RNA sequence: GGUUUCUCUUCAGAUCGCAUAAAUCUUUCGCCUUUUACUAAAGAUUUCCGUGGAGAGGAACAACCCCAAUUUUUUGAGGCCUUGCUUUGGCAAGGCUA
């Protein structure tokens, strides 16, 4: 099976990529970019599962 | 866009006194299609649906056993209980021989009922009454078991009443003591008389006779355990009644445990009552446990047919105090004699009042019961309409019998041969007959007579003229006129002089 | 309850032959035959064991003294058991 | 995996109790009479209007001797509800019509109001019997001294239990619950899935609105009964997956975080 | 225990003799507490059972059909007939 | 349980009654008892020769009962 | 004479002002109203002119919510109040009249429907 | 031999999923310079968001004392003879018992 990750793994990977200036990712570049077709995706995602005002 | 089974009816058929012939007629809504549904089930299990309303009746015949085991034939006209059309009852009546009013408990005696009863007293048929709905006194009323037994026999002494409005001796009243009176309620699978539970009382517990404790129940009776004797009022203890005792406080904790306890508490009550139920049948809601754990606890329905057994004339006898008034002749020397035999025999007398027309094209079915005789396929018949009179054989057109249909609510048994004292679905007499007719055998002699057209309750006085918007289409309009009124029992059409097509209606 | 006794129950209504504890034959229809056989009907029609005959419009049959029954074929066609 | 509920009746009778003023207090239909929607598709496919009902585009768009007015005899109005009540009487050329009609025997249930008085137990709304008729009747009742005992092992069927508990009076009353409220069991929901307010602007004569809210009312009518109507069944069938063709790939993890932060980390990767 | 001593031919031709003495095989309609039997395509044997009887086997045969007897008139079974296919 | 015998009908009037050991009688049904053993008064009995004796009112054996049939219609 | 019309309308203690309203516009006659016994629910009977019974219970329903609902059936002929030959009657086209001449103008409008 | 969970494979909405989105196409209608973006009716088809059916692997956890006088386990229906009928056997009757 595929066992998860602890959160600090992304918390990193994405704070370390910042804003993609830098030249050190410079292929995360292109493949950024091909994974915009998805993001419409995403956001459904996130907003149907809102946290409901019962709940912190 | 019944091989095994149907020989035996047959042979109840041709008995002819295991068969009744009945006609449930009650105000709207007040249960009879649900009655008959659940009952068509409990044998088989094998416009108006989206009004949600009943129009136009149906015939239902099925062979259910009684509270002894014996299976018999029952005939059943489930008509509407819409005012406007009692003309579909008056078919059903004519062609019937008791009625088995329907009253519902929370609401009792209303226009329709009335009306029905008072016709059917003058129409000289049987009358037994089905109490329906009494569970709207416990779970929707939630009224003391006492004040339920109140207007219980509220609404029974009533319908007394108005029975002797109508009917000069009173031979008979009403009482449920007698086997006059199903208690019911057509949702949930409970249909009893003092009978059929005083007999699950003894079937289930000690040797007690069940017809003495039968005739206990009703009435201001009380019960001293002491004396274990029944008594008119010698309790100042302020006891109640022995019907509220053993039939209302056992069935309305029944109710209030299923509906209240189902987790808590029903399976020990269950256990009590002997009744088992798996885990799965207790993973119901409530209304589908309600009716599963009456329907094991209740039987069938054994109170409708102790009912009908012991208060319906059963067509054998039957015929005699029929013909009287059905016949124009009524008795006198040929064909009153012939006919109130009800033998199958000769004559082949028959009178149909109900034209049940095939969904698909022109032709009809003719419904009716055959009086006198046995009609086979493939018979030449001589067929006389309301204009026929003995010197008037024009209106007796000749035809043959194109096939033959028992009914199930909504499907065909087609078959071979009908005796006398039966319904029937007829195929080929349609197109010469209008309204109501008279069918005897084709080219033998004897003579033939009719019943008088059917009178009817109530007097058609809506006026609707009707007109086809291309002038062009006359005939396909008249052709529609004339198939409206093969379908329609009171339906009045008329042709005015100043050129209007006119109906009358209710 | 007895399976041989709900099916005399119901043989009402149809024709009936009892032969009985002393051999006699009687044919009627049925009326009411009770769980203990007693066969209160009307119409029989009995032989002797010898050849005699003997008819009645009525008639009794006492249970334990019955020595067999025979109904119409209408029977022939209860199964579940 | 969380599918299929199972609960018992006191949590339904609470849970019913909170949600109370999110609710319908009608116990039957003869409310929605002319209001209900075979009522909505007769005025559209006729192209008339209820009083508090939607209007939409008609769905389509010579001589007659009839209509000659000097034989007409005009006693009283005959108003729209008249034409959709009876639309194949009071209608020429009715194409795509359902036909209306309803009785449904009137529910009278009464609600209890304290605890206190037993579950059973007759009330002052309920109209008292009284009942008054003519010389009662007599039977064949079976006078004692021929004699009659019952075998002394019989009892009322049931004894101990007894008429009601602290159950009764809730467990009737959701008998008649609005429809997620009146079952024990069912499946699990999407949260999407259900429209809380439904019940409120499906609703009849509200008499005395901003003629704002009257529109808005109307409008939210006329949504649901074109859903209702335009239903194509599901009618065809693939069901292509895909977070789990992504999941079994090299390139996608998983983990689990605070919606917060997703949504945070979304919003920065669309930048 | 087993409570199959009848159901089990249940359905089966048997021959059973009578406490009065006649054959009667037939296929076997139920059995009963008190012996209660039913029998339907009867036959009755009074002169002889027939196992191959080369003068005769089917004499003193009185056709019943349906048999009913009771308990009282029960005497010895055996197994004598398969089952009819109808 | 505790049946009883039906016997009602042929009550109050008169039947020909076999009981066994070629017994033979006559008289009037006028009740019975659950056990079916019936007192029927006017009992003739008529032996297997024809001699007649008229005994008056007697008990019929219930077990020994082996038929009795109405001399009359119903 | 006309034709007239049985009604029985089962409804709430709260409508029956709402019943009489409707049969006051519909020319009613209430007979009789009286709770039934073991419910919550008043009957109320009356006579009412098979001319006017049309929409009748729609307008009913419709006013009480389907609270009332009311059934009515042919009861019994009477008296329409107008003068049948009177040729100072005068009938305008459309509207309806007051009570004194119903009868004038159903004779004309039948005759001119018919009869001629 | 049971449920639950994960992975993998395959089959279906006829009133459903007690909820309801978008695109394409056809015909009318409305907006109006043009095209896109739109309007509102009918009709047809697709996509999407969910669900049901069938199986395989793995996993985890539960677990190998009194009774019979109308219907069967107390039944006192016992015997003999004379007559007759029968090829004999056998069978019909009555009588006597104690
Ligand atoms: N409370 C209660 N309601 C019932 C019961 N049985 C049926 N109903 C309801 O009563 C309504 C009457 O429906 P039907 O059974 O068709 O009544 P009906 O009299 O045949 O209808 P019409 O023939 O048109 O008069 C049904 O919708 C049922 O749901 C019952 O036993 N108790
Ligand atoms: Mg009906
Ligand atoms: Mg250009």
């Amino acid at each position: 099976q595929k066992e998860d990750m602890p959160p600090e793994h992304v918390r990193k990977i994405i704070r370390d990529h910042g804003d993609m200036t830098n030249r050190k990712f410079r292929h995360d570049k292109r493949v950024y970019l091909g994974a915009l077709k998805y993001m419409p995706h995403a956001v459904l995602k996130l907003l149907e599962n809102m946290p409901m005002p019962w709940e912190q | 866009t019944t091989v095994y089974e149907m020989d035996f009816l047959a042979d109840l058929m041709d008995n002819s006194e295991l068969i009744r012939n009945v006609t449930l007629c009650g105000h709207l809504h007040h249960g009879k299609t649900c009655f008959v549904d659940c009952l068509i089930e409990q044998t088989h299990p094998e416009t108006e649906q989206e009004r949600g309303v009943g129009i136009k009746s149906t015939p239902v015949t099925v062979v259910l056993p009684d509270t002894k085991g014996k299976s018999y034939l029952f005939n059943i006209m489930d008509t509407p209980g819409h005012v406007n059309f009692s003309d579909e009852v008056t078919a059903g009546l004519r062609i019937s021989d008791g009625v088995v009013l329907f009253i519902d408990a929370a609401e009792g005696v209303m226009l329709n009922t009335e009306r029905l009863i008072k016709h059917a007293v003058q129409e000289r048929l049987a009358v037994t009454v089905c109490i329906n709905k009494i569970d709207r006194l416990i779970l929707e009323l939630k009224l003391p078991p006492t004040d339920a037994y109140y207007k219980l026999r509220h609404i029974v002494d009533e319908v007394n009443g108005l029975i002797s409005m109508y009917s000069t001796d009173e031979n008979l009243i009403l009482s449920p003591l007698l086997g006059n009176v199903c208690f019911s309620s057509s949702q949930y699978s409970i249909c009893f008389t003092l009978g059929s539970f005083a007999k699950i009382y003894a079937d289930t517990f000690g040797d007690i006779n069940y017809q003495e404790f039968a005739k206990r129940l009703w009435g201001d009776i009380y019960f001293n355990p002491k004396t274990r004797k029944f008594t008119k009022k010698a309790p100042t203890s302020s006891s109640q009644r022995s019907f509220v005792e053993f039939i209302l406080e056992p069935l309305y904790k029944i109710l209030a445990q299923v509906v209240g306890d189902v987790d808590t508490s029903l399976p020990r009550t269950l256990d009590e009552l002997g009744i088992h139920l798996t885990k799965e049948e207790l993973k119901l809601n409530i209304r589908p446990l309600l009716r599963l754990v009456c329907k094991k606890f209740f039987g069938e329905f054994t109170g409708f047919v102790d009912m009908c057994v012991q208060h319906i004339p059963s067509p054998k006898v039957g015929a005699k105090p029929k013909i009287e008034h059905t016949y124009t002749g009524g008795v006198d020397s040929d064909l009153g004699e012939a006919m109130s035999d009800c033998d199958p025999d000769g004559p082949l007398m028959c009178h149909t009042t109900k034209m049940y027309s095939t969904d698909d094209g022109v032709q009809f079915h003719a419904f009716g019961r055959v009086l006198s005789g046995t009609i086979h396929a493939g018979q030449p018949v001589k067929v006389l309409g309301e204009n026929y009179t003995l010197e008037d054989e024009e209106d007796s057109q000749i035809c043959t019998v194109g096939r033959l249909w028992i009914s199930v609510a909504r499907y065909h048994i087609e078959v071979n041969r009908v005796p006398a004292g039966n319904w029937v679905l007829i195929e080929g007499v349609d197109q010469p007959i209008v309204k109501t007719a008279t069918i005897t055998e084709p080219r033998g002699n004897e003579e033939a007579q009719i019943f008088r057209p059917l009178k009817f309750n109530t007097t058609s006085v809506i006026k609707i003229a009707v007109e086809p918007v291309n002038p062009s289409e006359l005939p396909k309009m008249l052709d529609g006129l004339r198939k409206v009124n093969k379908s329609y029992p009171s339906l009045t059409t008329k042709v005015e002089e100043s050129g209007e097509h006119v109906i009358l209606g209710t | 309850i007895g399976v041989p006794i709900k099916v005399l129950h119901e043989a009402e209504g149809h024709i009936v032959t009892c032969e009985t504890n002393t051999g006699e034959v009687y044919r009627g229809k049925l009326i009411e035959a009770e769980d203990n056989m007693n066969c209160q009907m009307s119409n029989i029609t009995v032989t002797y064991r010898d050849g005699r005959v003997a008819q009645l419009e009525q008639v009794y049959i006492r249970g334990s003294k019955i020595r067999f029954l025979i109904l119409p074929d209408m029977l022939k066609n209860m199964l579940k058991s | 995996t969380y599918q299929r509920w199972q609960f018992t009746l006191p949590m339904m009778s609470t849970l019913y109790r909170l949600a109370n003023q999110l609710l319908t207090d009608l116990v039957d239909d003869n409310y929605f009479y002319l209001f209900d929607l075979k009522a909505f598709f007769t005025s559209k496919a006729l192209n008339m209007a209820i009083p508090g009902g939607p209007k939409f585009e008609p769905l389509v768009r010579d001589w007659n001797e009839f209509n000659d007015i000097n034989k007409i005899i005009i006693r009283q109005p005959i108003r729209t509800e008249y034409k959709i009540a009876f639309p194949y009487l009071y209608n020429n050329l009715p194409h795509h019509v359902h036909l209306t009609w309803y009785h449904t025997p009137n529910v009278v249930f009464i609600k209890t109001e304290d605890p206190d008085l037993p579950a059973f137990y007759f009330d002052p709304l309920i109209n008292p019997i009284s009942h008054r008729h003519s010389v009662k009747s007599q039977e064949p009742l079976p006078d004692d001294d021929e004699e009659f005992e019952l075998p002394e092992f019989v009892e009322p069927f049931l004894k101990d239990t007894p008429l009601y508990t602290d159950n009764t009076a809730n467990g009737i009353a959701l008998l008649w619950a609005p429809r997620p409220f009146n079952l024990r069991s069912g499946r699990t929901r999407r949260a999407l899935d259900i429209p809380l307010v439904k019940n409120w602007y499906r609703e009849h004569c509200p008499a005395g609105q901003p003629v704002k809210v009257r529109v808005s009312y109307q409008k939210l009518l006329k949504y649901y009964v074109l859903n209702a109507l335009k239903h194509r069944p599901p009618k065809a069938q693939k069901k292509r997956y895909l977070f789990r063709s992504f999941k079994a790939t090299k390139f996608f993890q998983s983990t689990k975080l605070d919606w917060v932060e997703v949504g945070l980390q979304v919003c920065r990767q669309g930048y | 225990g087993k409570s199959s001593k009848m159901l089990q031919h249940i359905d089966y031709r048997m021959r059973c003799i009578l406490q009065d003495g006649r054959i009667f095989i037939g296929t076997f309609k139920a059995f009963d507490k008190h012996m209660n039997l039913i029998l339907c395509d009867c036959d009755e044997f009074r002169k002889i059972k027939p196992k191959n009887s080369k003068q005769a086997e089917r004499e003193e045969k009185r056709v019943l059909g349906l048999v009913l007897l009771r308990g009282e008139n029960l005497v010895s079974m055996t197994v004598e007939g398969p089952p009819p296919k109808d | 349980k505790a049946h009883p015998p039906e016997l009602k009908k042929f009550m109050d009037k008169k039947l020909s009654l076999k009981l066994n050991g070629g017994r033979h009688v006559q008289g009037i049904l006028r009740g019975f008892d659950p056990f079916m053993n019936l007192v029927i008064d006017e009992c003739v009995e008529m032996a297997t020769s024809g001699q007649q004796n008229n005994i008056g009112m007697v008990v019929i054996r219930g077990n020994s009962i082996i038929m009795l049939e109405a001399l009359e219609r119903v | 004479m006309e034709p007239y019309y049985f009604v029985e309308v089962q409804a709430p203690a709260d409508c029956v002002s709402a019943v009489y309203t409707v049969l006051a516009r519909r020319r009613g006659h209430v007979t009789q109203d009286a709770p039934i016994p073991g419910s919550p629910l008043y009957t109320i009977k009356a006579f009412i002119p098979a001319i006017d019974s049309f929409g009748f219970e729609t307008d009913l329903r419709t006013h009480t919510q389907g609270q009332a609902f009311s059934l009515s059936v042919f009861h019994h002929w009477q008296i329409v109040p107008g003068d049948p030959l009177d040729k100072s009657i005068v009938i305008r086209p459309l509207e309806p009249q007051p009570a004194p001449h119903l009868a004038r103008e159903f004779m004309i409008k039948t005759r001119r429907r018919k009869g001629l």
